[PDB]
RNA sequence: GGCGAAGGCGAAAACUUAGGCCAUUACUGACGCUUAGGCUUGAAAGUGUGGGGAGCAAAUAGGAUUAGAUACCCUAGUAGUCCACACCGUAAACGAUAGAUACUAGCUGUCGGGGCGAUCCCCUCGGUAGUGAAGUUAACACAUUAAGUAUCUCGCCUGGGUAGUACAUUCGCAAGAAUGAAACUCAAACGGAAUUGACGGGGACCCGCACAAGUGGUGGAGCAUGUUGCUUAAUUCGAC
């Protein structure tokens, strides 16, 4: 099956969605915080982030994924919890790719937390 | 700020020859005094050999050794509530936490003499099922969930 | 922003730009007025390299 | 030390040259500033001018590695 | 680091033009400073404006703690989030130190020009900071880019809360901007510098069952004793 193709880690602020996607457009599998049933005040802990990488490891290798090109957002160690918890199930990774929004003065998010 | 302290124990009880049987006597103590708690300590001893033939060194070793606990919860508040962050426990603790159960729950059960009771509860922490098993149980599945915040430096 | 060398320690020479990556992306979580922008970005620039030397 | 006005002979263009100033920009396709080049300030606006008209020139990517 | 009056100016390229500086051994030959006149500019912000208007937001709606949260956490939300056009015009618009000039310790400088010279370094003309002698101030510091010494010219302040307040009058549809008090009242200004310990829900800091890992636990209960509440004629008094 799949053994090299694109998964696209998103660090939110408060959780981690992480989707195994095909570069022909299919995707693979997508779990979330939330869909393991630790949603609210938990996803926002990094060991979640770890544990949906993992369960999105588990099953893509269950797939037959060895590597795969990794689009990751999102700063902390999250991101870094989540490459561990791949390579940790057998998911390796090539590299790190970076298309990360450093916008140039461009839209306002909402106000700064105060 | 205090550092680390040395652990002591009054030395074995010559009646069964280890420092574990001594601590057992100094925590299971009430008021501490070895006028007559040795004595009752000695029927004991008889009547865990009596009720389901086990010897107190060697079963009281196994139920130590397996219900040693291995996590404790540091601390790290956000100045509303607190929570808590795992690390590990070298054996002392383990040993001493194990051998506290066992005579809390020595002491506090339901049947005609004290004695028969406290070898009941020795005879149930025999095979590792929870009278104080629970304890490393609980420990392994809460701080698991305290694993959520170790990944995150403040 | 793309940085890899290394068949697995890139992500060690990534620790730093994780870091970097921080303290850059502060900004661009919230909005802030721009003479404070353009003041704290170089006063943390004159004090990093600061201790550089 | 000094990256521009001395690798050339004074007349500037973009010809031929930007392989010459790959050195001067960190693998990363960012403009490394007079804390890194090194050059002086005529030399080192020289190398920041030069490597934005690539940027625009698409001869090096903006953020792109 | 530089350009321009301060305001502002940074993805590249082209369009019209810039001031200023180095060498000017060159040239008219004091033509040098000057404000009340007379102006424009001026971050922002608000208004209209023609569209645009991703994005989020002044008011607002809610969800939560709260002493309530019209603040703070979170999402929607109106003007606004750009240029072309007009009003608007204040700012930590400050070197909190007016424009220009005569020099004056020292060191390293930082860039542009010139000289030198493989580069480079060094020196010099300007912008260009720290260090620091003396002097001065209350000190910070200014310190050769002065706050040392001054020079031409301009604007400002004459104990205060009052009050930039009313008004004459100017600009502006307006808001406001310009100018600008008086009356009452006090004996000083939340008057600046600096000392002292102190404070902190500012910073590191050291030990102390102070904390923690504990033992046993108290207030729970029966009974005592003190005290408090009553009440007496007094439950002597007090402590707190």
């Amino acid at each position: 099956n799949v053994s090299s193709g694109i998964i696209h880690v998103s660090c939110s602020p408060n959780n981690t969605i992480v989707s195994a996607s095909d570069p022909g457009g299919n995707v693979l599998c997508w779990a979330s915080s939330g869909t393991m049933g630790f949603k609210g005040s938990r996803k926002k802990t990094p060991y979640s982030a770890g544990i949906a990488a993992d369960k999105v490891a588990k099953t893509v290798k269950e797939m037959g994924m060895a590597t795969v090109k990794l689009f990751v957002k999102g700063t902390g160690r999250g991101k870094d919890t989540a490459i561990r918890s791949f390579a940790n199930a057998g998911l390796s990774i090539t590299e790190i790719n970076e298309k990360t929004p450093i916008p140039h003065n461009g839209c306002k998010p909402p106000k700064r937390p105060r | 700020r205090k550092n680390r302290a040395p652990k002591r124990t009054v030395l074995p009880d010559p009646v069964f020859n280890n420092t574990l049987v001594t601590r057992i006597i100094n925590v299971i103590m009430e008021d501490g005094k070895k006028g007559l708690a040795q004595r009752i300590l000695y029927g004991a001893f008889d009547l865990i050999e009596q009720r389901t033939k086990e010897k107190p060194l060697t079963v009281f070793e196994r139920a130590v050794g397996n219900v040693m606990p291995r996590l404790e919860l540091r601390v790290r508040r956000i100045a509303g509530s607190n929570y808590q962050v795992p690390t590990e426990v070298p054996q002392d603790r383990k040993i001493a936490l194990a051998l506290r159960w066992i005579a809390m729950f020595a002491r506090k059960r339901h049947e005609k003499t004290m004695l028969e009771k406290i070898a009941n509860e020795i005879i149930d922490a025999s095979n590792n099922t929870g009278a104080a098993i629970k304890k490393k149980d609980d420990t392994h599945k809460m701080a698991e969930a305290n694993k959520a915040f170790a990944h995150m430096r403040w | 922003e793309v940085k890899n060398d290394d068949l697995e320690l890139a992500l060690k020479k990534f620790k730093r730009v994780s870091l970097e990556i921080r303290r850059l992306a502060q900004r661009h979580e919230y909005h802030l007025r721009k003479g404070m922008r353009l003041r704290e970005k170089r006063k943390i620039a004159q004090k990093k390299r600061r201790k550089f030397r | 030390y000094c990256r521009f006005c001395a690798i050339g002979q004074l007349r500037i263009d973009l010809i031929d040259d930007l392989e010459a100033l790959k050195r001067f920009l960190s693998p990363y396709a960012k403009i490394n500033p007079r804390r890194i080049t090194g050059n002086c300030q005529m030399h080192q606006r020289h190398v920041a001018k030069a490597l934005k008209r690539a940027r625009y020139l698409a001869l090096v990517p903006f953020v792109k590695d």
